[PDB]
């Protein structure tokens, strides 16, 4: 059929800390 | 209380080192006369060359407790006198500004 084969970054707060 | 999660803004995991440091402590005696004044002790200060309180105090940025204190006098059922014990939040110390008001001294 074809003749050609080849043819949001900040948030509203901070972010938390979390316990190790 | 320890400080809630809530309230904390520090990020570090804090020490909380409990009975080395959550214990009684007594300090140097007063003398009560007839005509004594009166005395005042700040907190933390009183503690921060003592025990293993002290060395956390001094080796820490960040401090934080609460305290039980205990004021003790004994006398006999023939002596009479009253003590106000009272714990003042903030007490923050002024001069007699020179007597005259004039000059504008500082507590050392
Ligand atoms: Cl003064
Ligand atoms: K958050």
């Amino acid at each position: 059929g074809d003749p050609i084969a080849d043819m949001l970054q900040v948030l509203p707060t901070a972010a938390n800390t979390e316990a190790s | 209380e320890y400080c809630p999660d809530t309230d904390a803004t520090a990020v570090d995991k804090p020490t909380r080192p409990d009975v080395s440091v959550n214990r009684f402590f007594t300090l140097d005696t007063k003398s009560w006369a007839k005509d004594s004044k009166g005395w005042y002790w700040k907190f933390p200060d009183v503690l921060t060359e003592v025990g293993v309180f002290g060395q956390n105090a001094q080796f820490h940025y960040l401090y934080r407790s609460g305290f039980c204190v205990h004021v003790q006098c004994n006398a006999s059922k023939f002596h009479q006198g009253a003590l106000l014990v009272a714990v003042l939040p903030e007490y923050v110390l002024g001069t007699i500004a020179g007597g005259t008001g004039n000059e504008n001294s500082h507590p050392p």
